[PDB]
């Protein structure tokens, strides 16, 4: 599943 | 490992309303696993708790994904558009309130365009502190959230560039000159070459 924090 | 998983720019303020920009898919190699990601968003840098956020993410398998997120539920992909090589893509992310929203993708190329509205999220709450435009190396977990991987960061070229970038706190156009530059940095090396001028934020894979 793919998460986008820095 | 990956030190810094983001590269472009960062502006740091408040009541941010919207960010968009047209930004070209890139080739990308580096293996079937290696990937990368390019999009706008809201908050997710000093603001920790939610990320609006649209943008497409490719694979060195030849393969791409346009995608929609509302950070920290997971991210979905869209359905009705595709995503090839030398397309330009429009995206933009509308914060309408702390926990509500939208987020748009257009294929300028192919004409297509899909969209998702974003109501009374309780999973997190933006503070609309950051706005940015952003080459990321992104993760993969279980759907849960956990147990979550840096994929490897796929080269890519040409350089990937956002164009017509736009932001606006509170209805205003914001100065695309007091944003922060990141650089996606790995081992302690730089593997991209972000830059901002003008209304355009242009990344390179180094």
């Amino acid at each position: 599943f793919k998460f986008f924090l820095r | 490992t990956v030190e810094s998983n983001w590269g472009g720019a960062i502006l740091i303020g408040s009541d941010f309303d919207t960010v968009s920009a047209t930004a070209n898919v890139p080739s990308a190699s580096g293996g079937s696993s290696a990937a990368g990601t390019a999009w706008v968003g809201i908050d997710g840098d000093t603001c920790q708790t939610a990320i609006l956020q649209t943008g497409f993410d490719w694979y060195g398998d030849g393969t791409y994904d346009a995608w929609y997120e509302w950070y920290p539920e997971v991210s979905d992909d869209f359905s009705g558009i595709t995503i090839s090589e030398g397309d330009s893509i429009q995206m933009s992310v509308t914060a309408t309130s702390d926990t509500s929203g939208s987020a748009t993708l257009e294929n300028l190329t192919t004409g297509q365009k899909v969209s998702k509205s974003f109501s009374n999220e309780s999973s997190g709450s933006l503070c609309r502190t950051n706005a940015e435009f952003i080459i990321e190396d992104f993760e993969e977990c279980n759907s849960n959230g956990s147990d979550c991987e840096f994929v490897p960061f796929a080269s890519f070229s040409p350089a990937v560039e956002f164009t017509d970038c736009s932001v606006t706190s509170d209805g205003e156009s914001v100065s695309l000159d007091d944003a922060q530059i990141t650089q996606v940095i790995i081992n302690n090396q730089d593997v991209t070459d972000c830059s901002v001028s003008g209304t355009t934020v242009s990344c390179s894979y180094v």
